[PDB]
């Protein structure tokens, strides 16, 4: 139809989540709209983000899974590839997307990005500079932002 | 139509990989264990199931997880794929999808959804499990 | 010792490994089972990626730890 | 709109959607789609005899839920 | 293994017995089978029951089974010693073929002879020259030996 194959896939993903919940996240519909999810991610242990819980929105496009989900943080987080509007500049969310990737694997990928930033082509230059210049200062900021917004 | 099996030795998926063999497909889409296809190639250069020439490495491994096949993009199982008129397919890199999912994914990028290897319309074929 | 890898489709495979094995080495064993080349594999444990030159011992991966496989990615 | 069964090379049964008017070639085309065996390599057997390409299902009194057996092309010599 | 494949075929036969034939071990030797085929209905062979022997070679299924009629039958590709000149038993063999499918193939040959490259020229000549005479002989041989 139009959106029907998308609806079936998203429901399948949701059922797999509810059946076998992952260690790294929880996610599911906001409301009775399968195409609009809220998600939560845990800060990786032994990192500036440890203890933090970070909220995200997932909007599936009508031609999901062939086009990527739109994923943005709603919790403020300090990172050179995630800006203050929550936008995540990540290749698998754009040109390196694969239809074989599930929302669970994408959320785990996002978790992984937290301690593996790309400061060379950053979304937030000021934070990348601090990452390259003074890592301790960076870690301090990431830790304090976690404490302030994600706990 | 149930679990993938080799029509020569008649071992199921589990029993095939458990002893170190691979699951392989000919280019004509016929599935065998590696030991049976190799021993067959030793006696003739034709496919055991359809007789097309398969000499000069016209076969390759396929990677399936369960023994029961399904498309990782649409998430339909074999039955649902076939009853619809869709085909089960494998890329030359051995990755399996329903035909409509792989087509549609190729409209957006020329890479295998599973392993990112360059592919096109000429680098995947049906398989007949 | 054995470890588990949760593949792209959420299925689990078992790898035969040693604590001394490098991450590249583990990725080679994953390629053999999944057909995904090492440079396309990103392996994740405890929320972090595992870098190619390091060993399992270096990441405190042990007997029956589960590694998670996603595709290669890059922030930007 | 009637169904028949084909017992394939491996002894499994597939269901074909057919008409009495359908030719044997037509049935073999449907078998190729499911099994990947080209028509010229298929020999279809019903009541102990091969079914020839130009004839129809009606001509061989194949009816609702008859089973056709598939073997490989052969030739006496 | 040859033994494992033959046992698998036998189990499939015992599980889902076919109509066109019976087949199974003579004795407790899996490599030596007896088989029977029914003459196709509406043919010179109708009513006939034809016995065969099947000997599996040590490298079965990569080499073909040796199959011969023990019942006499009138046919241009089956001689009076029961030898069957049939391509799938030699050069056109496939390891994907099971004994059940080969027996069915043999049944199918009965009413689809090749008189152009025959094993018994005299019978082929009668097939090409006078089909009624051929059918009469086939019918009478069926009556004499297979009933
Ligand atoms: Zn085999
Ligand atoms: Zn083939
Ligand atoms: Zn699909
Ligand atoms: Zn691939």
């Amino acid at each position: 139809g139009s959106g029907s194959m998308a609806l079936k896939r998203i429901q399948k993903e949701l059922s797999d989540l509810q059946r076998d919940p992952p260690a790294h996240c929880r996610a599911g519909p906001v409301g009775d709209d399968l195409f609009h999810w809220q998600a939560t991610i845990m800060g990786p242990p032994d990192s500036a983000y440890q203890g933090g819980v970070f909220f995200l929105t997932v909007h599936f496009p009508t031609d999901y899974p062939f086009k990527p989900p739109k994923i943005a943080f709603t919790t403020k987080i300090y990172h050179p590839n995630i800006n203050s509007n929550g936008s995540i500049k990540l290749d698998i969310l754009r040109s390196q997307w694969s239809p074989a990737l599930t929302v669970s694997k994408v959320l785990l990928s996002i978790c992984s990005l937290l301690c593996d930033p790309n400061p060379d082509d950053p979304l937030v230059p000021d934070i990348a500079q601090i990452y390259k210049s003074d890592k301790e200062k960076y870690n301090r900021h990431a830790r304090e932002w976690t404490q302030k917004y994600a706990m | 139509s149930g679990t993938v099996s080799c029509p020569i030795c008649m071992d199921g998926y589990s029993e095939i990989v458990q002893n170190g063999r691979l699951i392989v497909s000919t280019e004509c889409g016929h599935v065998f264990c590696s030991q049976c296809l190799r021993d067959s190639l030793k006696n003739a250069n034709t496919c055991p199931t359809c007789r097309k020439k398969i000499n000069h490495k016209r076969y390759h491994p396929i990677y399936i997880g369960s023994g029961t096949v399904s498309c990782p993009i649409c998430m339909d199982g074999y039955s649902e794929i076939v009853q619809n008129g869709r085909l089960i397919v494998s890329t030359e890199c051995g990755h399996v999808f329903c035909s409509q999912c792989l087509r549609d994914s190729l409209k957006n990028a020329n890479t295998c959804p599973t392993c990112r290897k360059k592919i096109n319309h000429k680098r995947y074929h049906p398989i007949y499990i | 010792m054995q470890i588990f890898v949760k593949t792209l489709t959420g299925k689990t495979i078992t790898l035969e490994v040693e604590p001394s094995d490098t991450i590249e080495n583990v990725k080679a064993k994953i390629q053999d089972k999944e057909g995904i080349p090492p440079d396309q594999q990103r392996l994740i444990f405890a929320g972090k990626q595992l870098e190619d030159g390091r060993t399992l011992s270096d990441y405190n991966i042990q007997k029956e730890s589960t590694l998670h496989l996603v595709l290669r990615l890059r922030g930007g």
